[PDB]
This record gives structure tokens, C-alpha cells and sequence, in this order.
DNA sequence: TTTTTT
């Protein structure tokens, strides 16, 4: 009775707002595919684990903080490699204006076919970036340090002014602006972000991200990376070993975390992560400090395994293989 | 216990607000612990700080989050 | 004499009244079945406690606000899977575009069903809500993070351009144009509000809330959302411990508040609610960590207890039944 | 109305 001409007004309600905003302004959403979450891996396979959805969610913004030299950059130049590999076009805003070009091919970037912007201003930074995002033509963006994201006023203005809050006024009116043609052109955007301590730190960790507040929510994706040791071969340390927390996950559970080695001049050690993540997954036999594989004693020491897993490839896409189909919760194909 | 709160007064409180917040803390903790003899003691230092003497990790997070409560809550009981 | 000419003209005004604008237009308060208030259900019993009515009123305006990663959408998702389960037709305006449909389906929302938009303006969105609201056949429509209610001359002008109190003042024309609209479909619609900081503030909460004052005005019921902590079963962390403070209520006592856990891919635990408040209500008995049931010893710990009651559906309902009973101040017909 | 900063 009442509920026939219910269905009738709410089909011709749907009508309507489809009439006055387009075809996709209002459907249900089992039907709506573009609602899917489509990740892309960041280099890192622990770190596609901790993610839960296998990888950095497209078409949204991420989030990664952490300390002074703590591979950020690094980290996402090589998710920036892994989408040009796929054959994504991709941009740095390079905020901070370090970017070393030497090292993003020696981290696997293809430097000729990655747009490089320095932007002068952080308004000018955040629109470059709406720009390429309406252009539907970028599918990774990675602004480095929105630290280095001044305002045009602080820049026109001297130092030791106070500019109340501008930055953070800056940071939340790109997210509104933004937030909607990241997800209509499906472009990934990566922000870069610094702690910087807080005077009197009664209520919460001083560890705070600078910004202002509205990119904590706005994130999809935030990651907390820090270094956590030191990998020397020899007396030369040759590497880094981070850890990266993640703090805040939209498309999978949060606060895992996982841990890798950053290997100055080559990046994240791929194989290196192999070894462990087979090694936990029974996969590979740790007896001791000795590392065996069906048997097979194929080294000791981990970089030992590593560098034996290096030279056997295809035990390596094996053991690639079988650890992607037991880990990773959310197999696209 | 004893519950040390320093307020710096390069950022002080308003006016009168100093003897109120004391006892609006005291309130609180005599209400949270009543079983131990919570005495609060608020006053301007150099920098804002806050020491717990005779209690543990989880009772510090405790009366951190109390403080926290009583500050934003300032308007509610100021 | 004079009372029997005041009621003559007091009929003949009503008479006037009806004529002129329509049957329902004055009448005494106690005899409009229209103005009772009809609550739906949170999908958490200790908040529908907090509310006092037992959930959030039917045709009113609702604010949920809190910090990043809160549970703001979460609890938003289990509302409208509560309605979804008594047959009510939801929708869902995103202005985030930070929304997961296999997160939400795996809440208990009717993915099919619920009617879902990612609009591209402010205006837009609230136009969606309008023309949902005037529908009729929309009853829980759910507007998530005002913050992203970006005023289309926002959108069209340039990051860094001022625009005063543009999105104050469009909620402020939508909050007039929508309250007559929401009561006279018997909608209800929520909205999300994110935590932003006021400055120049040295005492109080600096937590002031986007999208201007006319939300906080024309909000029937506003809830503070905050997580304060984490849920773990040993080492990995399962859910997250919140508590909802009922910070405006014009449907009951406001200032209760209520405390509960979102369990990642589950939402709020109701049996751990349930739990909770048949302790409260000595009904379960605590023996320091023993929880015991009418003399049997049904678990140790929380999530003994609440395995327990989820193994035993029939008194799982009998303490909802009872708990349902006595602890609801405004018991409904 | 709008936003932290070390
Ligand atoms: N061109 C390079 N060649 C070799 N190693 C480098 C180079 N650049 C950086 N590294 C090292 O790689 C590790 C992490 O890389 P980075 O990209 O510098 O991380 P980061 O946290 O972004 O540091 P910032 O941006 O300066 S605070 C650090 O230990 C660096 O010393
Ligand atoms: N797709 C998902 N998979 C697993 N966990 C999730 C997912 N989405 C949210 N959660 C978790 O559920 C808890 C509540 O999340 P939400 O309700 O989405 O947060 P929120 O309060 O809306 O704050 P925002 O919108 O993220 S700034 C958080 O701890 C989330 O990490
Ligand atoms: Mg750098
Ligand atoms: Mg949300």
C-alpha cells in the first residue's frame, strides 16, 4: 500500500537528482563500481602486509610522517617506481627542493618520464597538484614536506611575523578542494610530512605533524616510518632499518606495522624482505642463525640469504608467489 | 599521592581561575581515587608541568586524561 | 459572555488558519500525533541509554563530531544498518569520498540498498540531501564531514583565494531550507563534523567544529566521538575503546555520556555492550576478573564473557530483554 | 567564521 508509492517517489527523486547533477550523482552503492578500492604496491611487500588491502588505495591521499632522515622520500620514490613499472605517469611537488634526480633512477624511477615541479609557494604546490589531478593524466603525486608548503603570505611577509594558523587554513582549503577531484580522476597523492615537537606535552606524545589538523583526516592512508638501526655490512653501514606504523588505514585494519631495510643507493632490500617473510611463514627454515630452503641450507646471516635468494631467481618468484597467495588478505588477481 | 601541575605563566590562567582550577582537580581525583589522599597542588612555574608522586604508569595516564578533562571542561565548572 | 465570544473567535481564527494553509497548520500540542518524537536505534544499547530516548530522533537534524579515526563513520554505518534491519531506506551523501563498500557491507549494511553519492560541491550535497529529504521515502540520510562541504565558488576559485565564511553561510541558508523539510518527512538526517582547532585560546576546549554556529543550533542531538583506547587481543590490536559524550540533547538530559567498542570489520561490539550494561545493572556479577552469570561462571575476562553470551543466543536476548527495560528512561510504546 | 605553532 504505502510502501508502492514510497518506491515510486524515491525512483522519481533519484530521477530528478540525476537529471539536475549527472549520471552518477546518486545510485546504490553495490552498483557503483567506481567506489572500489584499487591499491597500488608501494616496493615494500611487509609493508603491503601491515597495509591490509595490498598497497596504497588510488584515487585517495596518504599521509607519511616521521624524523629527520627516516627514508620518506625514499619510500615513496619507490612507490613511484613500482607505479611507473606498471605504466602509471607520475609527479614529485618538491616542496622541500632536495630531490636528489641521481638517486630516483638508483631507486628505480624513471627520472625522464616523471613531471618534477618546485614550486616557490605552498598555494602555488597545491595547485599545481589540483591541476594535474583534474587533468586526469597523473596517477601518483608526492608532495614532499608540506612542511616547506609556505604560504604566499609568510614568503611576502618577513621572518618572525606571526601568521596565525595560515598554513593550517592553506592545508584544510587544498583538502576540500581536493579531496573530490583526487577520487574523480583516480589519482593517488602522497603528502610528506615532518614531526615536529610540541612545548609542554601534559595530555598526549609531543610527536606532532605539522599541517595543521585537517590532513590527519583527510588521510586515507597514514604511515608512521622511523629508523630503527643501522645495516652494516662490515664496518660500513651500507643500509638503514626502519620500521613503518600504521597509524591510520581506511581501507584495511590500522596500527600494523612492518619492518624493512632501506639500502643507501638501491632502496628498499625487496629480497630482504622476502627472506623474512618467508622465514615467518614457515616457508623458510631458520635453524639458529643458519637459513634453509626445502632442505636446501642456503645460507647464514640474513644478508647471506639475501644475497642467495638474489642468485637464485626463480626459487624467488616461487617463494614470491606462495607467499602472496597465504599473506595478502585481498588478492586483486 | 601527590599531584604537582605548573602552568607557565608566559601563558597563565585567567584571573582567579588558578585557586578554582586547584580545587576543581581535587574534586576529580577524590572522586577517582578516594581511597588515597590526593592533594593538588597548582601553581605558575617556567613551564607547564605535571608530577605524580605514588602511583603507577596506568595511574599517571589516568590523571593525565583527568586533566585534560578538567581543562576542556574549564567552562563547565569556570 | 466575553469567554464564549473568545473561544468564537479563537475557532473562526483556527478555521481561517486551516483554510488558508491547510488541515494541519495550528492546533493544540497535545493532540499532534506529528510532533511525538520517534527515535531509531545507534546500534549501540549504552548510547541509546545515553540518549535517553533510546536513540536518535526521527526528523531531526544530528551532529557527530570527533577527532580522525574516532569512529565517526563507523558508528554512522552501524545507525544505518540499525535502520536498514527495520526495513527503512538509508542514503548516504559522501563528501569525503573516503568511503569503502566492503568495510561497509561487513558492518551489516544493505550495500543493494543503500542509496549512496559522492557530489562534487557543497551545494550540491545539500541540495542531494534536500531533494532526498523532500522525497519522503529517504528515511536516514547520513551527510559525512561538513568540513568537505566545499562551496562551489571554493571549488571553482584557487587554493589560497579567501572565502569568508562561504561555508558557514551555505549551511546556514541549508539548515533553514532543511529543518521544515527533515520534519515534514519524518527523515532523519546525520551529520559528521570534524575537530578543528580555534587559536588564541589559552583555557576551554580550543575544539571548535566546521561548517559554522547554524549546525550547532538546529542539531537536536550532538555527540563527541573519541577514541580513548585500543582494543588488543595479547599483541595485534583488534577494535578501538570509545566513548560518546552527549554533549546537546532536545529530546532528553543531555551531558551522559556512554562507552563502547568498535571492533575492526565488526563495529560496535553489542554484546560487550551488553556485557557491560547487565553489570551495571547487577545482572552479570564481576569477581574480579571472574564474570559469572546466576551462580555459572561464564567467562574470565571481557571477551570470555562476551564469547559466552555469543555461544548462548537465548540468554543473549534475555538480558537485551531485561536490560532494555530497565535502564531506557523514556520507555516507547 | 577560519585555522595552530615550536
Ligand atoms: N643520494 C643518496 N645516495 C645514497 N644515499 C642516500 C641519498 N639520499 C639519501 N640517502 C640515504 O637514504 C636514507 C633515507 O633517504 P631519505 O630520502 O633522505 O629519507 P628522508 O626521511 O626523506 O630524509 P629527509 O627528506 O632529508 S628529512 C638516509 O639514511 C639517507 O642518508
Ligand atoms: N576498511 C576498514 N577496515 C578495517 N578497519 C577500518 C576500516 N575503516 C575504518 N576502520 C577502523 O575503524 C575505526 C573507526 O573508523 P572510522 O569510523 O572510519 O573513523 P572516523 O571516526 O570516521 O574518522 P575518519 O573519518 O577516519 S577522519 C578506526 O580505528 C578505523 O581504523
Ligand atoms: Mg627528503
Ligand atoms: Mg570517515
Amino acid at each position: 500500500a504505502i510502501d508502492e508509492n514510497k518506491q515510486k517517489a524515491l525512483a522519481a527523486a533519484l530521477g530528478q537528482i540525476e537529471k539536475q547533477f549527472g549520471k552518477g550523482s546518486i545510485m546504490r552503492l553495490g552498483e557503483d563500481r567506481s567506489m572500489d578500492v584499487e591499491t597500488i604496491s608501494t616496493g615494500s611487500l611487509s609493508l603491503d602486509i601491515a597495509l591490509g588491502a595490498g598497497g596504497l588505495p588510488m584515487g585517495r591521499i596518504v599521509e607519511i610522517y616521521g624524523p629527520e632522515s627516516s627514508g620518506k622520500t625514499t619510500l615513496t620514490l619507490q612507490v613511484i617506481a613500482a607505479a611507473q613499472r606498471e605504466g602509471k605517469t607520475c609527479a614529485f611537488i618538491d616542496a622541500e627542493h632536495a630531490l636528489d634526480p641521481i638517486y630516483a633512477r638508483k631507486l628505480g624511477v624513471d627520472i625522464d618520464n616523471l613531471l618534477c615541479s618546485q614550486p616557490d609557494t605552498g598555494e602555488q604546490a597545491l595547485e599545481i597538484c589540483d591541476a594535474l589531478a583534474r587533468s586526469g593524466a597523473v596517477d601518483v603525486i608526492v608532495v614532499d614536506s608540506v612542511a616547506a608548503l609556505t604560504p604566499k603570505a609568510e614568503i611576502e611577509g618577513e621572518i618572525g611575523d606571526s601568521h596565525m594558523g595560515l598554513a593550517a587554513r592553506m592545508m584544510s582549503q587544498a583538502m576540500r578542494k581536493l579531496a573530490g577531484n583526487l577520487k574523480q580522476s583516480n589519482t593517488l597523492l602522497i603528502f610528506i610530512n615532518q614531526i615536529r615537537m610540541k612545548i609542554g606535552v601534559m595530555f598526549g606524545n609531543p610527536e606532532t605533524t605539522t599541517g595543521g589538523n585537517a590532513l590527519k583526516f583527510y588521510a586515507s592512508v597514514r604511515l608512521d616510518i622511523r629508523r630503527i638501526g643501522a645495516v652494516k655490512e662490515g664496518e660500513n653501514v651500507v643500509g638503514s632499518e626502519t620500521r613503518v606504523k600504521v597509524v591510520k588505514n581506511k581501507i584495511a585494519a590500522p596500527f600494523k606495522q612492518a619492518e624493512f631495510q632501506i639500502l643507501y643507493g638501491e632502496g628498499i632490500n625487496f629480497y630482504g624482505e622476502l627472506v623474512d617473510l618467508g622465514v615467518k611463514e614457515k616457508l623458510i627454515e631458520k635453524a639458529g642463525a643458519w637459513y634453509s630452503y626445502k632442505g636446501e641450507k642456503i645460507g647464514q646471516g640474513k644478508a647471506n640469504a639475501t644475497a642467495w635468494l638474489k642468485d637464485n631467481p626463480e626459487t624467488a618468484k616461487e617463494i614470491e608467489k606462495k607467499v602472496r597467495e597465504l599473506l595478502l588478505s585481498n588478492p586483486n588477481s | 599521592m601527590r599531584i604537582e601541575v605548573t602552568i607557565a605563566k608566559t601563558s597563565p590562567l585567567p584571573a582567579g581561575a588558578i585557586d578554582a582550577l586547584a580545587g576543581e582537580l581535587s574534586r576529580r581525583i577524590q572522586y577517582a581515587f578516594p581511597d588515597n589522599e590526593g592533594h593538588v597542588s597548582v601553581r605558575y612555574a617556567a613551564a607547564n608541568n605535571l608530577s605524580v608522586i605514588g602511583a603507577t604508569k596506568e595511574d599517571k595516564q589516568r590523571i593525565s586524561e583527568i586533566l585534560q578533562e578538567t581543562w576542556e571542561s574549564a567552562d563547565d565548572w569556570f
